[PDB]
This record gives structure tokens, C-alpha cells and sequence, in this order.
């Protein structure tokens, strides 16, 4: 699997690897 | 002078107030989002 007039891309919450630690 | 600049915008982020209960307590934490407080 492969933005900055005022988008912002909120990180999750869970990161990646944290997410894979579920 | 025939060198390359690279533009990015100025560093803007939604400020955030971690609050804890406003009865339990009165101190507050401010978060600013995706900026690191060298800038700030
Ligand atoms: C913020 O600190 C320095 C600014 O001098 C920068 O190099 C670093 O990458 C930044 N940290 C981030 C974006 O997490």
C-alpha cells in the first residue's frame, strides 16, 4: 500500500507499530 | 545564484487543551499539533 492549505492529517491515535502490537 | 530552494509553509496547527476536570483540578496542558517546540 502506497495537502497544506489548512489540511491537517491528525496521526491515529494507536501508531503502526502499536497497532500491530494489538 | 543558479541553486534550488525548497518551499514548505509556515508550520500551523490546531491547538489542543488537555484539561483535567475542571472540579478535580485547574492546571492545564496545551498541545500543538505536528510542530516541534523548537519553532514554537
Ligand atoms: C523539530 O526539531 C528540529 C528543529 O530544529 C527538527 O530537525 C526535528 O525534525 C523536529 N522534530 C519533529 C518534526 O518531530
Amino acid at each position: 500500500v502506497t495537502k497544506f492549505n489548512g489540511l491537517t492529517v491528525l496521526p491515529p491515535l494507536l501508531t503502526d507499530e502499536m497497532i500491530a502490537q494489538y | 545564484t543558479l541553486e534550488i530552494l525548497d518551499i514548505t509553509p509556515c508550520s500551523f496547527g490546531g491547538v489542543s487543551v488537555i484539561t483535567p476536570g475542571t472540579n478535580t483540578s485547574n492546571q492545564v496542558a496545551v498541545l500543538y499539533q505536528d510542530v516541534n517546540c523548537t519553532e514554537v
